[PDB]
């Protein structure tokens, strides 16, 4: 089952990367090539009918 | 040669944006569309030995780095730039960084500039007192005194002559007085004294702040509070003092309330505009604090210990003389820190 | 097995736009994103718990 | 005192002292940890009010 | 080795040594990063400027010595550093600015997004004088009921009826909703205008983009006037 | 948390163990205590309430609104000194 094989290879590589350093959400789980994203939306997007009425 | 390394990251960065974009797409879909169909598949599916591996590997991987973890703890330049796609044109921020790259390398090609006066260099690259000439003083405008109509005849001995309705200060004497004043600043700095630079004319702050910084001294650019020295306990007692070693590093020792209320008197006062700071000069006299000041043709020489005859109205002349005194202090400070090392 | 099928489904949706980095590179990129969404949930819960106790015992 | 209790809870939460129940209950943990270093020997006498006479006016007529 | 006591701040002999030192620190940053461009969203009037209050800055900026113009000077430099383009900003600037942000992180907001209920109804309450009104707005065809009675029966004055219709007339949705209004207390005018206020607050859920138009018409403002005991 | 009698019997006085046992049989272990933000019943500090403080508690034997002694069983017969001196340093 390559699906379970590649998933189980991806889960253990992640374990090693997080193990290398103290696991902190902001730092360890940052976007690729990013120092860290802070653990800090409900700005609903108007529907096409809502926006048409406003226009 | 190594560009591929960066390309490998960008690939992941692009993939990450794709994963996030479609994570938000599924956040809008109602659960009734996905959940029941998803559960039904599992009801119609049978787990295999391998499938179970991830059934518990992910449970722990999510029960270790998501639930049982510490949410908190008890590219270096411009790291927040959002690069644009290789097909899209440069963003406004990228154009700024693209221009900065040009400014460092190309923008200065073709010629060098010599024998041109740059105002900022008077503050940041002051000359040493021994290298000062009459030409340099004259280039700074130090010789331009006040109108002959405003003459304070007590300055007669500093005057070289009158020209174009103003008195010309004798720069030969200015140089000798400046060298003497500079040596005093160097001595006090090398001895560890408190040097205060006072100047309240518009524009002097920049020169005053740098002079204090390079001599480890103090400055006042806004207003001299009458009584700062004679009534120091009612004005300056509340402000914080600190103990320092011979290297001017804070010892960190907490100070007894007795030591924090005692008057802290300057060892030397430098006044850029003495005609507007009579209060400070009289307090210095009352407090036996030696003083240095630029003495223009309408200014009283005897009110200061070490007068420097010179134009006090031009920022260039003032910053030129202040720069020389500030560097003299710096050399004294460097000689004191050097004798401590060896 | 929603633990697995939901993550497989997520890649299926991304597969729509895709219409083998996806074997190990994308798979990892997804697990990490989920962990950052499960850590923000836990951060929000702490704020609720702290706002429902008496953070200010003596004056406020 | 207010910053000593907030720190106590922040630490008792960051150390984890049912995920579904982790969205309803607000019980932070052991009473001792929440009130660590807050005893009768240092809290009561420091918060008591009206403890110092600072003014007095005596009139006759 | 020999130790001596010296003033802590370079501005010790100034009128307000604490404020001048803080200004100097910000001025250094504005000099070191003079080239960095400023936000072009400033024209878009980004709604972010949570700086500490004058009284809060007086704890760190000289206390009684602190003058209002000195606080104004601090804000002009805090905003200028804050308005540097977010992409091109650095840690140094943000570190310095963090100490001046009003502390509101330990606490959270008390507002939860309003949504239609299980039957598609928007429920809002309004008050005028001594009257109160609870309205149920749902999408419909312009049917209105006041306390179970026809509008013309309950409200005899046409001006009271026109007041109830005004919020729907602003969003041009008079024939798009069914209103079930319940009112109690005060008299006809208080109840009619309390219903008016409650309909306006209930219409914002159907389209939050029309709140600005409702506010501009004046139907979302609670009328404060009440009978005052003569003093 | 519910503790075994052994542990509780090494820290609390015997007279108070029966109350602790009855409370551990009436309050279920899975009780989710809530914090009141209207009425503050407990003090702002932690206290087991096992010892009578000479100052912060009512003086034993003194008459007061919540005195539990009978009116003929008070033990304050001298009134020339302040009954409750200030706590700590004094
Ligand atoms: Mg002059």
């Amino acid at each position: 089952e390559k699906g379970v094989d590649e998933w189980l290879e991806a889960i253990n590589e992640l374990r090693e990367e997080f193990s290398a350093k103290e696991y902190l959400p902001e730092t360890s789980l940052a976007p690729p090539g990013q120092s860290k994203v802070d653990l800090l939306g409900s700005k609903i997007k108007p529907t096409a009918e809502q926006l048409a009425q406003w226009e | 040669p190594n560009n591929n390394d960066e390309v490998m990251l960008l690939q992941q960065k692009l993939l990450y944006d794709e994963i996030r974009s479609e994570l938000k797409s599924l956040s809008q879909v109602p659960e009734d569309e996905i959940l029941p169909e998803l559960k039904k598949s599992l009801e119609q599916d049978k787990l295999s030995d391998k499938e179970q591996q991830l059934e518990a590997e992910l449970s722990d991987f999510f029960r270790n780095y998501a639930l049982l973890n510490k949410l908190f703890d008890s590219t270096k330049p411009y790291p927040n730039l959002i690069p644009s796609a290789n097909d899209k044109p440069y963003s406004s921020q990228e154009l700024f960084l693209r221009q900065l790259n040009h400014s460092m390398r190309t923008a200065k090609l073709g010629a060098t500039i010599s024998k041109v006066y740059y105002p900022h260099k008077d503050i940041f690259y002051p000359p040493l007192p021994e290298n000062i000439t009459v030409e340099s003083l004259m280039s700074a405008g130090v010789h331009l005194g006040q109108s002959t109509s405003l003459w304070r005849s007590s300055t007669q001995s500093y005057i070289y002559g009158e020209y174009k309705g103003i008195h010309i200060i004798d720069l030969n004497q200015t140089l000798s007085y400046l060298k003497r004043a500079a040596k005093v600043v160097e001595g006090v700095s090398e001895s560890g004294g408190i040097i205060l630079f006072l100047g309240t004319r518009q524009g002097q702050k920049r020169g005053l702040e740098e002079a204090a910084k390079k001599t480890h001294g103090y400055y006042v650019s806004t207003r001299w509070i009458p009584g700062t020295l004679t009534n120091s306990t009612e004005i300056s007692g509340i402000w914080e003092k600190q103990e320092i070693d011979s290297n001017d590093n804070p010892t960190e020792r907490a100070l007894s309330p007795n030591e924090t209320s005692k008057q802290v008197k300057p060892d030397l006062l430098v006044v850029l505009n003495p005609t507007e700071n009579r209060n400070a000069l009289l307090e210095a006299i009352k407090s036996r604090v030696p003083t240095i000041a630029i003495i223009d043709t309408d200014s009283e020489p005897s009110l200061v210990t070490y007068p420097i005859p010179g134009n006090d109205d031009s920022l260039r002349s003032v910053n030129f003389l202040l720069g020389v005194l500030a560097r003299a202090g710096q050399r004294g400070l460097q000689n004191r820190l050097a004798r401590n090392n060896e | 097995l929603k633990l697995l099928n939901m993550i497989l489904s997520m890649m299926n949706k991304t597969n729509n736009n895709n219409n083998t980095l996806d074997s190990l590179m994308n798979k990892k990129l997804l697990l990490k994103n989920m962990l950052l969404d499960m850590n923000n949930k836990k951060m929000n819960n702490m704020k609720r718990m702290l706002n429902n106790n008496n953070m200010n015992p003596a004056g406020a | 005192i207010n910053n000593n209790k907030y720190n106590n809870m922040i630490n008792l939460l960051n150390n984890n002292n049912n995920n579904y129940n982790n969205n309803n209950n607000n019980y932070i943990g052991n009473i001792n940890n929440i009130y660590n270093n807050m005893t009768i020997d240092n809290i009561p006498m420091d918060i008591l009010m009206y403890k110092y006479l600072v003014g007095w006016s005596i009139k006759f007529k | 080795l020999p130790r001596r006591i010296v003033p802590k701040l370079a501005t010790f002999y100034s009128a307000n040594p604490n404020h001048e030192d803080r200004i100097n620190r910000l001025e250094r940053l504005l000099r070191k990063y003079i080239k960095l461009p400023s936000q072009n969203n400033n024209e878009a009037q980004q709604t972010k400027a949570p700086w500490i209050s004058f009284d809060e800055y007086a704890l760190i900026g000289g206390g009684t010595k602190l003058k209002p113009t000195q606080y104004t000077q601090l804000l002009y430099m805090l905003n200028k550093l804050h308005n540097i383009d977010p992409q091109l900003t650095n840690d140094e600037i943000t570190s310095e600015l963090s100490q001046y942000y009003k502390k509101s992180s330990m606490l959270s907001n008390n507002i939860k997004i309003k949504t239609l209920d299980e039957f598609g109804r928007s429920i809002a309450v309004g008050k005028r004088k001594s009257s109160t009104a609870k309205v149920f707005v749902v999408r419909g065809t312009g049917e209105i009921l006041v306390n179970g009675r026809q509008l013309n029966d309950y409200f005899l004055k046409m001006k009271d009826r026109e007041s109830i219709m005004y919020p729907l007339q602003v969003i041009e949705s008079v024939g798009k909703y069914n209103i079930f209004a319940t009112t109690s207390g005060g008299g006809p005018t208080g109840q009619a205008e309390s219903i008016m206020h409650a309909i306006a607050k209930a219409l914002v859920v159907f389209n939050p983009l029309l709140k600005s138009r409702l506010h501009k018409a004046g139907v979302l403002t609670r009328d404060y006037r009440h009978v005052e005991r003569k003093k | 948390q519910h503790y075994d009698e052994s542990l509780l019997s090494r820290y609390y006085p015997e007279s108070l163990l029966k109350s602790i046992k009855l409370a551990q049989q009436t309050i279920p272990e899975d009780t989710k205590f809530r914090v009141s933000r209207n009425v503050e019943f407990a003090p702002p500090y932690l206290d087991d309430f096992t010892k009578i403080h000479p100052f912060w508690d009512y003086k034993p034997g003194m008459p007061h609104l919540h005195a539990q002694e009978e009116n003929n069983n008070f033990s304050i017969f001298r009134w020339d000194q302040v009954q409750q001196p200030l706590p700590g340093e004094g």
